[PDB]
RNA sequence: GAGAACAGAAAUCUCCAGUAGAACAAAAGGGUAAAAGCCCCCUUGAUUUUGAUUUUCAGUGUGAAUACAAACCAUGAAAGU
RNA sequence: GGUUGCGGCCAUAUCUACCAGAAAGCACCGUUUCCCGUCCGAUCAACUGUAGUUAAGCUGGUAAGAGCCUGACCGAGUAGUGUAGUGGGUGACCAUACGCGAAACUCAGGUGCUGCAAUCU
């Protein structure tokens, strides 16, 4: 029960805020950075997590709406040899390490800028709507391109193994989460005790005969493989675009014309007015 | 108790003044097409730009008083009104002020050969950079209309003042030309207004240093027709041109070193 | 692929506002509205304007710091940025110059008797009993010790101490106005 | 803070004028040019237009018919390499590039926790820069996975300060010299105490050097040189882990040791004296050197960076057969050995008589040059990785630069505030890192004689820095118990 | 058709409104402590009423919210005293509902003459799977109408198990 | 508005909602919404250092105030503020 | 064409009322050892992609719904006012003129388009 006078008075927010996706307030700082010092182009590292997927992009800032310099996906990882735990802590480091080696190759510093020249490269990090909790896997994406070489300036507080009462960080516990040892630990925590849930979980490892000690060897082997080839081979694109087009158009309900709805208007007053 | 005070400090007069604020206002006679010129003109004035949601019946060369009633509120020295009519079609009224008092105004009818940014072969752009400025014609410097127009968009688009600048920010340029030469007695021609984004080329005859610059249209392709003009009082002009004011036989060397010349 | 472009009129540079001023003859019918051959007449002049601009821009000195990690308000060492001159074209100033000066009637009295201004050192006095510092006003101020302590040593007296400050606080507020008038 | 004095009101008007496009207009005079290789050869007299050097490189590369790019230098008084032609026939001085670029180090990784004591020494593997061992004030050593910046095999087993370490230049074995008497050999992959500790010195270990790759037979591991504070020098086996001999030559503590190029050994000691030792005489002294008036610190050899890396390039590609490695280390040494077609490796001695002497010990017993100029004592002296420039580090907060040929003074890298502790080179012979007693590190272009970028970031003094062979990463060690990896 | 959208319990609200702060307030928390196991939470006084004799910011009520089957354990033993019988009103239009009793010792709890006798506020909220879309931070949305709950589904569900009764329609 | 025993016009608890009759330090044409509202977390402030206005009897390379700017400082993972 | 992220304009994008939605991608959904966080694994964290579900979200479609947008000579050069004549008028204010100059009202139509990147029968 809401009045029609209110139906004129309310102000629609932005669709991108009406969808629960973007804070412009946070984005507003990411537009008006300093900027009274210099004109330096701002680059934005956007990281997003859906379920069963990891998206990481370097995104520019464009009046047209944006331009994306590079993109990295969690489903690019079976190209490099990871089959399960695609959304874990470790794949975020694998995602973060990937996109840096990838974007350096198109940058081409290995493998207009006059008067020196080389110019190392910085991107600032988008947070998104994710809660800033320490040890969370979002900052695992920060860890990768850092080791990849992208200078995203930051601090180490949200890294896992950050002590509370003293400002100390554990590199040793950090090493386990990079190689996913806690998973392979909790594999072994569930293998000996309560096999029934362990029957449910880890089933692809049970399908592939993959044990706990192998898991640490999986990533580390796969790391330099990424460092060998980050070069973004995109898909073979089966069923080319018109084949995707018409099949969706077989499930695609259309509006009616005014010439139809006038017959639908005239269907009412003959039925709902002229005494049944 | 204290939050608002900083806003009042932002409204303070100041020796080194801030970047002047533009204000985009839809007038009463507004349509879709003039509305989208606003947005594609807004892109150069990102971030410092505000809009309304309302039609606003203001006749500027009739009365000026509600304009300050906006301007003193939103602390915007520069104001843009939207108006199209039978006589004065597509008139984008531009206002410079002085201490929330109207310094001057200008009517600017827009021609119909315009392009929006979607009309262009779509290129990139980086939001909120300083452009470069090119004025082709001596009549910008001589003729008092175009001196004022030169006085307008320099004080409209430049944004931040600096002593120091990265190469990487130099992406785009704004080009303004008067439509051919004319005479005092020939009608004031239209405004050839184009915008490019640059492109480097290692050209090998400038050697290690100098590139070859070959532009691409990005737009928006626009043509302005001049209407009438309000002008400031000369006493106001002197106030709007004043230094903040902030030694013989006395020199600093390198390393300080206040010296005294004898003669 | 050649770079250097001449013009009939020496184009004035204003590098402080990053500006370029061609003053040459603008041919009319080249700039005809219905002329299809227009954009090249626009662009070729413009890119020859721009090419000359950067040649002055690249004729400038530049900064090379040697700082590094956590460059708080500066450039990197790999950054090398253009030392600009001043904007010579005198644009209209937005707001008049704020000179709100008075003698405030104290400075007059400071002018006659040469009471120099004090050091403006700090808030903290030293207390005896206890041996702490406990600054003068702001928290546990030396002012409001009398109203909080527990005896009197000869109608309440402590609210009178509140009252006499409310004279002297408002005496600032009364002396605020008259110097705001004059 | 202190500030630069500002530009003047006069000077502000000066910059307002439009000025100075470097047109290089036609640019048509024509002056003749002479080429000269900087080792021995002068080659002819030609006259093109005023051009860029990329054409000049392709002018010289067809003259020999190379397909090897070169560096060009000229106007030599005052040493100023159309770029030269604005300064005033003309003699061009050319020299090879060893074409590779190492990017200057600006930022870091994180600071790395670990052992709770000071850091004494560190070294990269030559085959990859992801692995790097550190010597600690703790009883243990530490190997780091530099990619993850995480510990790989916290390495227990000594029971005193692990003073000096080294990597086996093929990439197999790690030596760990300790403050008690002990040397343990190590495997990087396993992190296990490879047999018993090498025992037999009676005082602490001073310096450890490996027998180089291109001398050891194919099918044999390289041996080790050991110098210790009791004056003894013992040449150990790795296989049987029993030393071959002591040598009782020097009197005081032996400062440093290097294996020679022509199968020789070199020993600076605290007897103000350097001895020349030969393995093929079963460890027998052959030449004694008497120049210094105070005792000798940190001798180095010309070709040592080649002798350190052991048949890896900057890419670090692993060779297959031991004979191929016998070729490759020989190849890489020969590229630096015979600059003048001559196997004349050079040696410079450094000591606390504020003096360095230039030596050709095989050819003569007379020193070539007496380097002089420091005020406090020199500490750390190393050649350039092409074996061409000699740098000198000292306690007078200054880093002086010398020629490698005649011992001529070049310049001084002023800018350090406290005593310079040690320096290290970039692989492409351009950059130069240095650690000093102050917190910062400073990286120096040898070509422009200038601070590239000062880098702070530690918390305290810095004892050890080292440069990665690929030119990628930089490890650091000091008192503040943290490891900091520095890179581009 | 409920392929997933069955009708489990969200949580039990245990609540005790004590008009004063003090030992009558703190024991009421200790009543909730020994019952719920968790630490309860204290509602402050919103404004000044003074007809109850109460002013603003007085830490008036204590309450605690329990979820899971642990709630359902506690939920039965009040219905034990309520004898598996609830009345008409006693139900939201949404289908959220509750009741209450005095004498908290009627279920489990020993008398404990040093803790006194309180009465409790019982309340149960209901949900179907999918309610996170109204509860999650990112992409916050609104539940469709067919997926929503009524009193009518709530009563038919509530008679069904717990052996319960309608008690005047 | 629909709900929950004691509990009533007013005690707390659930759901629907108020374009907000959120309180906005202000007063307002207007707008802030993952807030400038509410709550929680972390912390000084009257720091130093020199070119513009002053005042000096040890005229006192400033001795201090005052004006400006810079270094710093606080927090935030960061952008930043 | 569908979808997904980052977006631009920010109602033609909303609200209300129904219905439909292959594929894929989302989502709901599985879990509580670790990291993290709550009165509460509800939220947030982690984990899993296994056990399930397209039911909601979402995406279209439907409603002479509410609102909202454009075009038109829609009022309309109207109101109004500038200016112009020793006009008329006891006043208040009215014929001629030539300058600006509007809205409400009516008709015509509507009901998000778009940027980048990636992917699906």
């Amino acid at each position: 029960a809401k009045s029609s006078a209110y139906s004129s008075r309310f102000q629609t927010p932005f669709r991108r805020r009406r969808e629960g996706k973007t804070d412009y307030y946070q984005r507003k700082r990411l537009v008006t950075q300093h900027k009274a010092k210099y004109n330096t182009p701002k680059y934005r590292l956007v990281v997003r997590f859906t379920n069963k997927d990891i998206i990481c992009q370097i995104i520019s800032s464009t009046i047209t709406g944006d331009v994306v310099l590079a993109a990295a996906y969690s489903h690019e990882l079976p190209r490099y040899g990871i089959t399960h735990g695609l959304t874990n802590w470790a794949a975020a480091y694998a995602t973060g390490l990937l996109i840096a080696r990838r974007t350096l190759q198109k940058l081409g510093l290995d493998e207009e800028a006059v008067e020196d020249g080389p110019r190392p490269f910085k991107v600032f990090l988008d947070i998104g709507l994710q809660r800033t909790t320490t040890g969370a896997r979002v900052f695992g994406a920060l860890k990768g391109a850092s080791d990849g070489g992208l200078y995203v300036p930051h601090s180490e507080n949200r890294f896992p193994g950050w002590d509370f009462e003293t400002e100390e960080i554990d590199p040793e516990l950090l090493r386990s989460y990079i190689f996913g040892g806690h998973v392979s630990q909790y594999m072994e925590e569930l293998a000996d005790d309560d096999e029934e849930r362990f029957s449910e979980l880890f089933k692809g490892y049970l399908a592939d005969d993959i044990d706990a000690d192998s898991l640490e060897d999986i990533y580390t082997s796969a790391h330099e493989a990424i460092r060998a080839d980050p070069a973004f081979k995109p898909t073979e694109k089966k069923f080319t675009k018109e084949q995707y087009a018409a099949e969706s158009k077989k499930y695609r309900q259309t509006k009616l014309s005014k010439e139809e709805r006038a017959a639908r208007v005239a269907a009412k007053i003959a039925a709902l007015a002229g005494q049944q | 108790n204290a939050r608002a005070k900083r806003a009042l400090v932002k409204r303070e007069a100041k020796l080194v003044e801030n970047v002047k604020q533009a204000l985009f206002i839809p007038g009463q006679s507004c349509n879709k097409n003039l509305h989208d010129i606003m947005v594609d003109l807004s892109a150069l004035k990102k971030p410092d730009m505000k809009r309304f949601n309302r039609k606003n019946d203001i006749h500027p060369f009739e009365d000026m008083s509600p304009l300050e009633f906006f301007s003193e509120k939103n602390d915007c020295s520069l104001m843009v009104l939207m108006t199209s009519s039978k006589k004065r079609k597509n008139n984008m009224t531009f206002i410079r002020t002085f201490g929330y008092k109207i310094y001057d105004m200008i009517e600017l009818m827009v021609a119909d050969n315009f392009k929006l940014l979607s009309d262009f072969k779509k290129l990139t752009f980086t939001v909120g950079l300083k452009p470069m400025f090119t004025f082709q014609g001596a009549a910008f410097d001589t003729h008092p209309v175009y001196k004022q127009i030169k006085s307008l968009f320099l004080d409209f688009f430049r944004g931040e003042s600096t002593d120091l600048q990265d190469v990487a920010g130099l992406q785009h340029v704004i080009s303004m030309t008067i439509q051919g030469d004319f005479q005092d007695g020939e009608p004031l021609p239209n405004v050839l207004f184009r915008v490019y984004k640059l492109k480097s080329y290692k050209s090998d005859q400038g050697g290690k240093r100098l590139p070859r610059i070959e532009l691409v249209e990005i737009g928006p392709r626009l043509d302005f027709k001049i209407g009438r003009i309000h002008t400031p009082s000369p006493d106001m002009v002197t106030e709007a041109h004043k230094k903040p004011k902030q030694k013989k036989n006395v020199e600093l060397d390198i390393m300080g070193d206040k010296l005294g010349r004898i003669h | 692929l050649p770079v250097t472009v001449e013009k009939p009129i020496p184009v004035v540079y204003d590098l402080g506002n990053l500006a370029a001023f061609d003053s040459n003859v603008l041919d009319k019918n080249d700039l005809d509205s219905s002329n299809a051959r227009r954009e090249e007449k626009i662009k070729s002049l413009t890119r020859d304007n721009v090419q000359l601009l950067i040649n002055q821009l690249l004729s400038l000195p530049m900064k090379t710091t040697t700082e590094s990690v956590g460059g708080t308000g500066g450039q990197s060492s790999v950054m090398t940025l253009l030392q600009l001159p001043d904007p010579t074209t005198d644009l209209p100033r937005e707001k008049p110059l704020p000179k709100a000066k008075a003698m405030t009637k104290w400075e007059k009295f400071a002018a006659k008797k040469g009471i120099k201004p004090k050091e403006r050192a700090g808030k903290m006095i030293y207390d005896e009993a206890s041996g702490e510092w406990v600054p003068k006003w702001g928290y546990k101020g030396a002012n409001k010790k009398l109203d909080d302590q527990w005896l009197v040593e000869v109608i309440d007296p402590r609210t009178l101490n509140r009252a006499e400050r409310k004279r002297l606080v408002k005496k600032n507020e009364k002396q605020q106005r008259r110097n705001m008038k004059n | 803070s202190t500030l630069i004095p500002p530009p003047s009101k006069k000077q502000k008007k000066e910059a307002q004028l439009p000025r100075e496009v470097a047109i290089i207009p036609k640019d048509l005079p024509n002056v003749s040019i002479k080429f000269q290789a900087l080792d021995t050869g002068d080659n002819a007299l030609r006259v093109p237009g005023a051009i860029s050097e990329k054409q000049l490189e392709e002018l010289l590369n067809q003259l020999n018919g190379t397909s090897v790019p070169y560096t060009f230098s000229c106007t030599i008084k005052a040493s100023d390499p159309y770029s030269s032609l604005i300064k005033p026939q003309i003699t061009l001085l050319y020299t090879p590039r060893a074409v590779f670029k190492v990017k200057p180090v600006t930022r870091s990784s994180s600071a790395i926790a670990g052992h709770g004591s000071t850091i004494l020494c560190s070294a990269f593997a030559p085959h990859t820069s992801s692995r790097m061992v550190t010597g600690a004030g703790d009883n243990t050593a530490r190997i780091w996975d530099c990619d993850t910046q995480t510990p790989m095999h916290t390495l227990k087993g000594h029971y005193n300060w692990v003073l000096c370490v080294s990597w086996s230049p093929d990439g197999e074995v790690i030596a760990t010299g300790s403050m008690d008497n002990t040397i343990r050999l190590w495997d990087p992959k396993s992190g296990q105490c490879l047999g018993d500790a090498l025992r037999g010195h009676s005082k602490w270990i001073t310096s450890l050097s490996w027998e180089p790759i291109h001398l050891v037979k194919p099918g044999s591991k390289p041996r080790l040189a050991s110098s210790s504070k009791d004056g003894t020098i013992k040449i150990w086996d790795t296989v049987s882990r029993v030393c071959q001999y002591t040598m009782s030559g020097h009197t005081n503590s032996v400062s440093c040791v290097k294996w020679g190029g022509q199968g020789l050994l070199y020993s600076g000691s605290h007897d103000r004296t350097v001895r020349v030792w030969d393995i093929n005489s079963q460890g027998r002294c052959i030449n004694i050197l008497k120049s210094h008036a105070h005792w000798v610190n940190h001798l180095s050899l010309s070709t040592d960076y080649a002798l350190r890396i052991g048949a890896f390039d900057h890419t670090g590609k692993k060779p297959s057969t031991p004979e191929e490695a016998q070729k490759k280390a020989l190849e890489n040494y020969e590229k630096i050995c015979k600059k003048n077609g001559n196997s004349e490796e050079m040696m410079v001695t450094a000591s606390d008589d504020y003096t360095m002497f230039l030596w050709n010990p095989l050819k003569s017993t007379k020193p070539i040059a007496r380097m002089t100029g420091h005020q406090k004592l020199v500490n750390h002296v190393a050649f350039s990785p092409d074996g061409r420039y000699i740098v000198s580090a000292s306690f007078d907060n200054s880093i002086k630069l010398w020629d490698g040929r005649d011992g001529k003074f070049i310049s001084t890298f002023r800018g350090h505030v406290a005593s310079v502790y040690q320096v290290a080179w970039s692989s492409d012979c351009r950059l130069l890192v240095s650690c000093s007693k102050d917190t910062t590190l400073k990286v120096w272009d040898v070509r422009t004689r200038k601070l590239s970028v000062d880098l702070p970031g530690h918390k305290d003094e810095v004892y050890t820095v080292d440069w990665s062979v690929d030119g990628k990463r930089v490890c650091s060690g000091g008192k503040d118990k943290m490891v900091r990896l520095w890179t581009h | 058709q409920n392929p997933m959208r069955d009708l489990k319990i969200e949580k039990l609200v245990l609540n005790i409104s004590v008009g004063e702060s003090g030992d009558r307030l703190t024991r009421a928390s200790k009543v909730l402590e020994q019952l719920s196991g968790q630490t309860p939470v204290q509602s402050k006084a919103r404004y000044t009423v003074r007809t109850f004799g109460i002013r603003r910011n007085e830490k008036i009520a204590v309450h605690v919210t329990v979820r899971g089957p642990k709630a359902e354990e506690i939920l039965e033993r009040g219905l034990k005293v309520k004898e598996y019988q609830l009345r008409d009103r006693n139900f939201s239009a949404t289908g959220n509902f509750g009741f209450g009793i005095d004498e908290h010792i009627d279920l489990g709890i020993k008398y404990d003459p040093s803790i006194g006798i309180f009465g409790m506020d019982f309340y149960v909220v209901m949900n179907r799977p999918g309610a996170r879309v109204t509860r999650r931070k990112r992409c916050k949305g609104t539940v469709g109408n067919s997926h929503k709950t009524t009193k009518e589904d709530t009563v038919s569900w509530f008679k069904q198990k717990y052996d319960a009764d309608v008690l005047d329609k």
